[PDB]
């Protein structure tokens, strides 16, 4: 209901709309505190009175709009005054949205210039969002007098106060989870140390038994690497809890747990569809101070987000008004090429599309606030020093490797950036230097991200992440619109790139908060042996200039005792061995009988694809050549001229006569009868003997008949 | 072929032995990792070089796919005539020194007034006019005031009408039948020579104006062409006041401004029933041609006056200053000149440049790096020999036998080498370091 | 339209050349294994080799390098002496 009324208020441009915003902010500001009967001081009756007041105000404004319809369709002629008083009433007409929406009415043919002075768009005197908000709020009033809402209060009253105990029990549960993960980690460390000791003992006993042929103790790295011999291989190789509601329960639990990241995601979306300086502070402050907060963001963060969001909604709404000049048609159309223009720079415009994103931002923010209140978690060196200390010393933490996730996200943004390269430049659809240097910067960002992951530098990742957010924001919002001469609203592909990079920022901030997992990681792709892993690794290797990139980055950025080329040799060995093992496992998963030939069907649909593909590959260059080597055509010559003269002297007699409409008496096309007569005369131009005339008639008629009468 | 096989064997064995000796000269400790400094200045070179190799084709393309520029057209000419007959009224007037009263660049005040008139050309409702104003102002504001030239042809004829009396009689009798002939309106924009392209860029457009088959109009045209005063040649919707001069094409009509003129001025043009190619010219001006004999018929001269369609007093039009020498309005043709040309347009861009880039990346990778850079699992059996001193001794012994003019032992020793390279167990037993 | 780009036989020549290069580079390589590759691409059970390589990876990631070079030498010898490769690849028992 509050979402509907806030959407109705933000959609409209009038003081009635401002009433909607103020009323809904007073309502949602108190949250569920006014849905109780505490202290027996007429609390719930006051709630009903306030809701009935909202009802009465919505009906007041619906009546005012209906009565102003006629005031704007026939009583608008009092608005055609001179300046001053007329100017003031023209402005109040603008700010009450006094216009005509019943389009069947005749236009005021003596009053167009006045409408040019104060231009009010038609789709504002209507109601729409107003009537749907009325629907939702009258339904809510009906709910407020139902038996169900009594149990709703029962769930609220004397149970939201149990939030203090809820916080304690949640703290105990998460501390138990911390103990469980700690014991799991020490068990894993014990397992790793045991395996390493077993390998060392096996090597020592093997060399102990092989000391008979051990005739060279290595002194350098090369001798150790090259001391392979038979003595190291002389040993034997050793409606209920059912599944129907599982998805619903999982989604509800995940949403309840991740309200915070959902709120930052909606902040990013609101930012990217409302690019402007009045909107940047939300994602900036989030990603900088509340997102990367190692514990939960404090109450101050959430309350300052609430306050800044409400005031930015207010200022945006007052910016949708018409008395200001940039919202007029003339200014908007005089200033739509430049994206640095003041209205677009600040982030305010006509916004014909209904901007519903900041409403859901406010409501997700208040929703997370409500969950914090429900759980009870809502309540030296300075605050910055304490922030840094708690960030780098996690009293509460989880462990999980999210590098594959962020690698996926930034590979996707790279792909959409190189594919959507057209909109990053800009007739003149030609590749710019900015594009290639942007790809350079993105590749270097991927490289440094992998470097920080491999070195497990928490501070390095944090500083790189902060600078990357700063860069992304300032570039996308000031330089890209300036360079490409395209507004951030009309930069949809860059908008998607910004959203993807902000999701990467979200996951990177999560990783920084939870710390780099020091547990052994691996190649992140050969953990399991299967057909999907087979295809992924095969295409990763087949893609050129990607495998050795990853290997060189690893070798330079991890700690190892073996050189560059030897490291690539080992990586190639691992790739080959993993491919072989995955092939063995795949063949085991789909075994084939022994002695029975492959079925004719499998051959069939394995043989037609390869043969047809290879043949069409053979004959596709010829195919494209034939489809590209086509015959052209020219229309008949338009103008023809003649010039008789004596050499180096004026045209003694010059002609020019044209007109290809087939009706001209000068440049006329050949008539079929004349062509037939000419052909007959050419054919009957030979002699009886003298076969030279025979061959001449051959050539002449062959030449003539090759050209049609067109 | 066996000799090349032996030479390749010697090359491989010498390379292996030299690698062993080089590693011995600069040994590395066992159990201590490579120092971070060595990793640093061995890793930045390779990574930076490979990345710049990846993005160097794009770098050179960007530095080679730059935007060109042309100066403003130098000379412009106009030609009014009847189809297949001499220029009935021909103009040519130029001079790009910014001081010319004929070919002058657009003044900032005039451009501002024109832009304001275009912007205030919409209606309250009828959002079609909204979108038309969108497109028209977007089109206009894309060209600066350096790219718009005010072309002002004189009304009085450039040359006396050079038509023979017999050919003029042919004109008269052709315009006295059912045969339909077209008025010719030719305006040619000629650019100054550019040495890079080395082509005299001349832009010309022809606007054939059909003559109504009404005998009354044809009779008036006939009488005017004969020489009878008082009858003016009327040419409906012939010359456009606004021209776009592109880099290499015809004079493209400002179709958005054309639509604005057609269906945004208060005298809306009744363009309901018109042929498609004709309604695109519905916003053109209408010249009026008046022959001026003065003295004897040898001195035929034509004067042209243009009347704007719809409302002549509309603010969208640019005012024509009268002649400072005779007292007649100039013929104004506003030019919207383009400056960019494609240097190579990605060599007739069809996706091949991207295709050839990916193909060359594929081939260079799979030919150089995967080969010389990651040893095959079969090569390790021969490129990782601990001590190749025995193999080098065998090969040098073969060389000494050959150079000692002895060949009884050469084949046997070569067979020894072949078996050594053929049985890996013997290679293992024949490569162990020292003891 | 293009007259085979000033037809001199090059278009046929470049067609045959690209056919040659694409064939001998892609199909003969990734499509028919060399007689030397069968010694390494037709191992019955590579579980032991994968165990060795994963053990090397675990040693490296455990901040230990005393055993890394020795195990890499073991792998090099395994790939260097085909008899040991035969004895170190047999399936299960």
């Amino acid at each position: 209901t509050l979402m509907s009324t806030l959407a109705a208020g933000i959609a409209g441009t009038s003081l009635f709309a401002l009433g909607y915003i103020i009323f809904t902010l007073t309502m949602l500001w108190s949250g569920n505190n006014l849905y109780v009967m505490n202290s027996t001081l007429r609390s719930f009756e006051h709630t009903l009175k306030r809701w009935n007041a909202l009802l009465g105000y919505t009906l007041f404004t619906i009546t005012m709009k209906v009565c102003l319809q006629i005031f704007g369709c026939v009583f608008l002629s009092w608005f055609d005054q001179s300046g001053g008083w007329g100017k003031t009433l023209c402005i109040v007409r603008q700010l009450f949205s006094i216009t005509c929406v019943n389009n069947e009415c005749h236009v005021l043919k003596e009053l167009e210039d006045f409408s040019k002075a104060c231009a009010v768009e038609t789709k504002e005197g209507n109601i729409g969002f107003d009537v749907i908000a009325l629907s939702f709020l009258v339904f809510q009033i009906r709910i407020f007098h139902s038996w169900y809402f009594q149990h709703c209060m029962v769930e609220y009253r004397s149970e939201v106060i149990l939030a203090n105990r809820g916080a304690v029990l949640k703290n105990q549960l998460i501390e138990k989870e911390m103990k469980e993960q700690n014991e799991q980690q020490k068990a894993k460390f014990n397992d790793i140390r045991r395996r390493t000791e077993a390998i060392r003992e096996r090597y020592q006993k093997q060399i102990e038994r092989g000391a008979a042929e051990r005739d060279f103790e290595p002194v350098t790295y090369g001798h150790a690497k090259r001391a392979g011999d038979y003595y190291m291989f002389k040993y034997d190789p050793e409606q209920q809890k059912s599944s129907a509601t599982r998805l619903l329960n999982a989604v509800v639990n995940c949403i309840g747990a991740h309200t915070d990241i959902l709120c930052y995601f909606f902040a990013i979306m609101t930012q990217v569809m409302t690019g402007g300086l009045i909107t940047l502070p939300l994602p900036l402050m989030s990603l900088f101070w509340g997102n990367l907060s190692n514990p939960r963001p404090s109450k101050f963060f959430w309350v300052t987000m609430i306050t800044y969001t409400e005031c930015v909604i207010v200022i945006k709404f007052v910016c949708q008004f018409a008395f200001m000049p940039y919202n007029s048609i003339t200014w908007r159309t005089e200033h739509q090429m430049d994206p640095m223009s003041l209205d677009k720079l600040f982030g305010v415009s006509q916004r014909d599309s209904f901007a519903l994103w900041d409403i859901v931002l406010l409501f997700s923010l208040f929703f997370h606030r409500y969950m914090l209140r429900k759980l009870g978690l809502w309540k030296q060196s300075g605050p910055i020093g304490r922030f840094i200390h708690q960030l780098f010393h996690p009293k509460f933490r989880y462990i999980r490797d999210l590098y594959p996730i962020m690698f996926g996200i930034d590979v996707i943004c790279f792909l959409i950036m190189t594919f959507g390269y057209s909109a990053f430049g800009e007739k003149a659809s030609r590749i710019p230097v900015t594009l290639v240097v942007m790809l350079v910067g993105m590749t270097l960002a991927i490289i440094i991200d992998r470097a920080l992951y491999l070195r497990k530098s928490v501070v390095g990742k944090l500083i790189y992440q902060v600078l990357m957010i700063a860069f992304l924001h300032i570039w996308v919002f000031l330089v890209l619109p300036n360079m490409t001469r395209r507004s951030a609203i009309s930069n949809h592909v860059a908008q998607a790139l910004y959203v993807i990079k902000s999701c990467y920022f979200l996951v990177s901030a999560w990783q920084i908060r939870n710390g780099y997992p020091e547990l052994c990681i691996g190649n992140l792709l050969t953990h399991s042996y299967g057909m999907t892993n087979m295809i992924a690794f095969k295409v990763f290797m087949n893609i050129p200039f990607l495998f050795e990139l990853r290997t060189a980055i690893d070798w330079t950025w991890t700690d190892t005792s073996m050189p560059l080329f030897d490291f690539f040799n080992m990586e190639n060995f691992y790739a080959h061995i993993f491919n072989i093992k995955c092939a063995r496992q795949f063949e085991a998963a789909y075994p084939a009988p022994r002695g029975i030939p492959k079925g004719k069907l499998v051959k069939y649909m394995m043989g037609f694809p390869i043969i047809i593909g290879v043949v069409i590959f053979i004959f596709s260059p010829l195919l494209l050549w034939s489809l590209l080597n086509q015959i052209g055509t020219i229309s008949m010559p338009e103008k023809v001229t003649l010039r008789i003269s004596i050499e180096g002297y004026p045209p003694l007699y010059e002609m020019e006569a044209q007109g290809s409409n087939h009706d001209n008496a000068e440049l006329g096309m050949i008539k079929p009868d004349q062509l037939a007569s000419l052909n007959q005369a050419l054919t009957d131009s030979y002699t009886t003997r003298d076969t030279n005339s025979i061959l001449r008639s051959r050539m002449s008629v062959s030449y003539l008949k090759g050209y049609t009468y067109e | 072929f066996d000799f090349f096989n032996m030479e390749n064997f010697y090359a491989h064995i010498f390379n292996i032995k030299c690698a062993r000796q080089f590693e011995a000269a600069y040994p590395a400790p066992r159990g201590i990792p490579k120092g971070k400094l060595v990793k640093y200045m061995m890793g930045f070179p390779i990574i930076i070089g490979v990345v710049i190799f990846i993005f160097s084709p794009l770098l050179l393309w960007s530095l080679l796919n730059q935007i060109g520029t042309i100066s403003m057209p130098e000379k412009v000419t106009l030609r009014i005539s009847i189809e297949g007959y001499p220029p009935l009224y021909e103009m040519e007037a130029q001079g790009s020194n910014h001081d010319n009263a004929e070919l002058g660049m657009i003044k900032p005040d005039q451009l501002a007034s024109l832009n304001q008139a275009l912007t205030d050309s919409y209606t309250t409702r009828d959002t079609n006019s909204i979108l038309r104003s969108r497109m028209s102002v977007s089109y206009l504001k894309g060209y600066t005031y350096e790219d718009i030239l005010i072309v002002r042809f004189r009304p009085e004829s450039e040359i006396y009408w050079p038509i023979s009396q017999d050919s003029r009689n042919a004109m008269i009798d052709k315009l006295s039948r059912n045969t339909s002939v077209n008025f010719e309106v030719s305006l040619e924009f000629t650019r100054p020579y550019d040495p890079n392209e080395n082509a005299a860029l001349k832009h010309s457009k022809s606007w054939l104006v059909p003559i109504s088959l009404d005998m009354t109009i044809r009779a008036k045209i006939q009488s005017a062409l004969r020489g009878d005063p008082g009858h003016p040649i009327l040419i409906p919707q012939s010359i456009p006041a606004f021209i776009q001069v592109p880099n290499q094409g015809e004079l493209t009509l400002p179709t958005s401004i054309g639509n604005t003129i057609i269906n945004d001025g208060n005298p809306r043009i009744n363009t309901t029933g018109m042929e498609k190619s004709d309604e695109a010219r519905a916003w053109f001006d209408s010249l009026t041609l008046n022959l001026e004999q003065g003295k004897s018929q040898n001195e035929k001269m034509w004067i042209a006056t243009s009347e704007h369609p719809g409302d002549q007093n509309a603010k969208l039009w640019i005012k024509t200053a009268n002649t400072t020498y005779s007292g007649r309005p100039y013929l104004q043709v506003v030019g919207f000149i383009d400056r960019a040309f494609p240097s190579f347009l990605a060599k007739v861009f069809k996706g091949g440049v991207i295709a050839v880039y990916l193909s060359v990346i594929l081939v260079v990778g799979r030919g150089l790096v995967r080969g010389i850079f990651t040893t095959s699992p079969s090569t390790v059996m021969f490129t990782e020999l601990p001590n190749a001193d025995h193999l080098l001794k065998i090969c040098l012994d073969i060389y000494l036998v050959r150079e000692a003019k002895d060949f009884m032992l050469e084949q046997d020793l070569f067979a020894k080498l072949i078996f050594l390279f053929r049985s890996p167990a013997t290679l293992i037993e024949w490569t162990r370091m020292s003891k």
